[PDB]
């Protein structure tokens, strides 16, 4: 029935009276930035990242007189967590790329979309990483904090929404021992665009083809050493947000209380990650609280949020805006 | 006429009833909109001939859909007569400017049913179209 | 959208019954075959709207002739419905790839008859068409 | 003078449509507040990086924008001398350019 | 979680009767003992769920053989109940330390037959298991 | 059963020895020559070649003492033409080709023979290539001069066929401006023997073994710039030809009326293309009255079908 897809004769689709369109307007690329902000350290185990974490304290005892008391033992469990590899080839029939000599120009225009597609996928998966369903992907930010019953359940802050139109904001601290990404022995992070050069292909019959091909490895995992350093602000009903911190859920307290949830921002470096839709209402809500106070005529626009609490507040698009409310 | 293995649809379908095409092209977007390409265009070739009880016509027409299920015509040719469909007659439909995902080619056959005739549809850039033009015509 | 005053046909014609275009383009040759410019294209623009008792459709179609006497379809659209003919809708017909002398525009109006609606048909090179395209679309 | 107009990607252009002009009041009260309708417009652009952004409003709006800005700041800190308010120049800062050749009673877009 | 596709057995097998895994792993020796690499381990993931008439249990178990013909259990889980097989439940069986050529995975199903539920078995190094641990729990 | 390989076998590899390897004398291969005579210009459109053709002229006026004449307009239609590509690979079990150290001389002999077979398929497809049947391959001379009704029908002279046993003679003038072949922009003109690497090949079992491989792209189309420089002399019923230009269909007058037919052999170069059978009865006919026939060379072409269906 429906026929496709490696690279159907729509190189036509990218050209002028002439060669491949260089100034192409990059539409579906979004500026989410954990990938820039995230820390990368080689994972320590064979393809996992082990981490020993204290599970039980000795308590000590009040001891009644003349009575030799029990020794204590500090129980401590360790956790290992894995990586996943995300990689793809990018093939074109050499005959299709060669015409008008836009072989290189094509390879290039296609490439820009690949880099962007990988960042897109990597960041969408860093937040919604289900290793329990997809098996192949490394597990990300949900559902590590999902049910409010989970041991890190106190660290997810219920924004108090309900229904499907509701996001969450993230607050993390990237640093060696509280949260980072991990890459393998010895593959480097991140995104590697090796160009495979021309090589032969196979027609589905067996009937010979011949083409270019490009690889794009990018294999990361994710240590969440301790959930104490990550707090999620869930069920932010976005339809109900108003700039007057009025109906629905306020951002500024729901955001600072997330700041108070972190035991001392010491290392490495904190960051809020909010859907752009949130960032906008945030800007407006801030100026509105400050408006009943002291804001000048010229600072009427409101400086775009930069440092919320001296924590960079980073815009991340690859973060779902209609998330199911977290029961 | 160079051809995309994938843009080939209805390879040599022996269209006897007023039926739709065998294969449906699936573009990978809501709106391929390849008419804006100013280059793609459907071509339907004829072989061996639209032999039928007659007098019959085959209106070739392209159809869009949101999904591979319900189509609506977005361009058409008109009633091309029999004996205007000998083996070797391209009826070219320039590609509709506002395409959707899943395009197909329908063969609207006016009565009676065709008894013989295959039609080959594919999207190309571009058609091999070279009709001969007059010379003088005085000399001679 | 640049326009040749001579290719302009049906300036703002109130197409009420299923009628033809006012004006007929006479190319100065038996077979302009202006589809091959791969650049020329018919446009029917809309004003003010397809008001009719409804629901009615307007199938725009280009017609050729050998001499200015009898027309025949060489391109067609399909039944563009009312409520798709608001003030401001270019319904584009790519130029038929095989034209003859004397092209005109027929407005095959499916019943009932339109009560109000003007249309502008003209061959341009080429259209102003800038459809809005997706964003993420995850956000937002 | 022959020009047309490329809108390469609409992501860089935002419209604040259906702004009822009768209902505008200086106290950002009845009708649509401009200062937020305008800031949200600013947040809608993916990083104003290049080349240069600009606001374009009918003089009627520029006047009510002015009145409303001095009015929002009034609930904070406005001085005796800046009671009238600095005339709007750069909102974000983004230049705010007056355009007369801009229809004031345009039919509502829904 | 990285997976070796070759050490993959039961890619997504629909366990209904107490049947064995589709593929049987062949090592290139009589006593691979890859339990000894002290790193390898069978993982069985669950999808979609232990739907059954119930109450049923699914015992995952690795089996060896000398040759690919007759198997015997070398590790076992126990009767893991239905409704402990939500979509996403890694049942890890550590690789038995004395492996022979040809390891397989058998599913000992307690009555009644499982009606829906796939399981994917694979040898990995190693699982992704990082569940959150309490902190105070006085605060909290 | 029966062993039927595509790749070179030690049987085949052992026959271009020895202990000498080259100069293979090709007895059974067609020796048609349009291929030597044809011109090539890179096609101008995207896998098509637009060509603007004057459709109507301005006629002059005599203008009388004191009297303004009215202005004229030069009408124009344009006519684009397509190409098609013919690629083949040529692979060998590497140990087999490499052995006795004749890797290059082998690669070459297979090359010389691939070229010869591609010449035949392309020159047959050049006279009878329909884009309507072959679909993938380019259209050439038929059915461009096919129906007599066609506006270039004055250019096809019917020798009078009726039966299916009838040849046709062609006359062309290859030139930059009037009929030439085209190759895409920018894959190079003519047959490309690009020879790739060792790359592993696969045994039917999987028992893989390394080998050579060579590609053979060659993509041409055929602009027929204006038919006026080309004449088909269709329907030369071959069952009827005799050396005594009496019975059957005479060629020599039939041919000169084909010459008398084209304005104006100026550039580039004219040529007749006729089946060897035909060149034979033509020359026999000429001697009965008594390289180059009559101001144009006559190129006998084997890859030109002898029994093609008669035109109406």
């Amino acid at each position: 029935s429906t026929t496709n897809p490696t690279l159907a004769d729509v190189a036509a689709r990218m050209t002028p009276d002439g060669k491949i369109d260089p100034q192409i307007v990059e539409m579906l690329n979004e500026t989410n930035e954990i990938l820039d902000d995230m820390t990368v350290i080689e994972a320590n185990g064979f393809t996992e990242h082990k981490t020993t974490v204290r599970s039980g304290l000795p308590t000590g005892t009040w001891r009644k007189l003349n009575y030799g008391v029990q020794p204590e033992k500090s129980r401590t469990v360790q956790v290992k967590d894995s990586m996943g590899m995300l990689e793809t080839y990018a093939e074109v029939d050499k005959a299709l790329a060669d015409l008008n000599g836009n072989s290189a120009a094509w390879r290039l225009s296609e490439d820009r979309a690949f880099i962007e597609g990988m960042n897109q996928t990597q960041a969408t998966t860093l937040f919604y990483g289900d290793s329990s369903i997809d098996a192949e992907k490394f597990m990300g930010l949900t559902p590590r904090f999902n049910s409010l019953s989970a041991e890190n359940g106190q660290n997810i802050i219920d924004a108090g929404g309900t229904g499907s139109d509701n996001a969450s904001i993230w607050l993390t601290v990237w640093g060696p021992n509280t949260l980072h990404t991990i890459y393998p022995k010895g593959s480097q992070a991140g995104l590697q665009s090796r160009d495979l050069g021309e090589d032969t292909l196979i027609d589905a019959a067996g009937g010979r083809y011949q083409g270019y091909r490009t690889h794009y490895k990018w294999d990361i995992g994710l240590t969440l050493r301790d959930w104490r350093y990550v707090v999620r602000i869930a069920n932010v009903d976005v339809s109900e947000l108003t700039k007057n911190a009025s109906a629905g859920a306020d951002l500024i307290d729901l955001m600072t209380q997330a700041v108070e949830l972190i035991p001392n921002v010491g290392m490495g470096r904190p960051a809020f990650y909010m859907p752009r839709k949130i960032r906008s209402f945030l800007r407006r809500q801030i100026t509105n609280k400050v408006a009943a106070s002291t804001l000048t005529m010229e600072e009427i626009a409101g400086k775009k949020v930069v440092a919320f609490d001296g924590i960079p507040c980073r815009r991340t698009d690859a973060l779902l805006l209609t998330e199911a409310r977290v029961v | 006429m160079i051809i995309d293995k994938l843009l080939q649809v209805s390879d040599g379908q022996a269209v006897t009833a007023s039926a739709a095409s065998t294969d449906v092209i699936d573009f990978g977007q809501a709106n391929p909109n390849t008419g804006m390409d100013d280059r793609s265009k459907m071509v339907i070739t004829v072989d061996e001939s639209a032999d039928a009880a007659g007098a019959a016509t085959v209106t070739f027409s392209v159809q869009d859909s949101a999904d591979n299920a319900t189509f609506a015509d977005v361009a058409a040719t008109g009633a091309i007569g029999k004996a205007n469909l000998a083996a070797g007659k391209q009826v070219v439909i320039p590609m509709p400017t506002k395409l959707r995902r899943y395009c197909r080619v329908y063969y609207t056959v006016a009565t009676g049913p065709l008894t013989a005739g295959k039609f080959s549809a594919q999207v190309v850039t571009g058609i091999q179209q070279n009709v001969a033009y007059p010379d003088s015509p005085r000399i001679a």
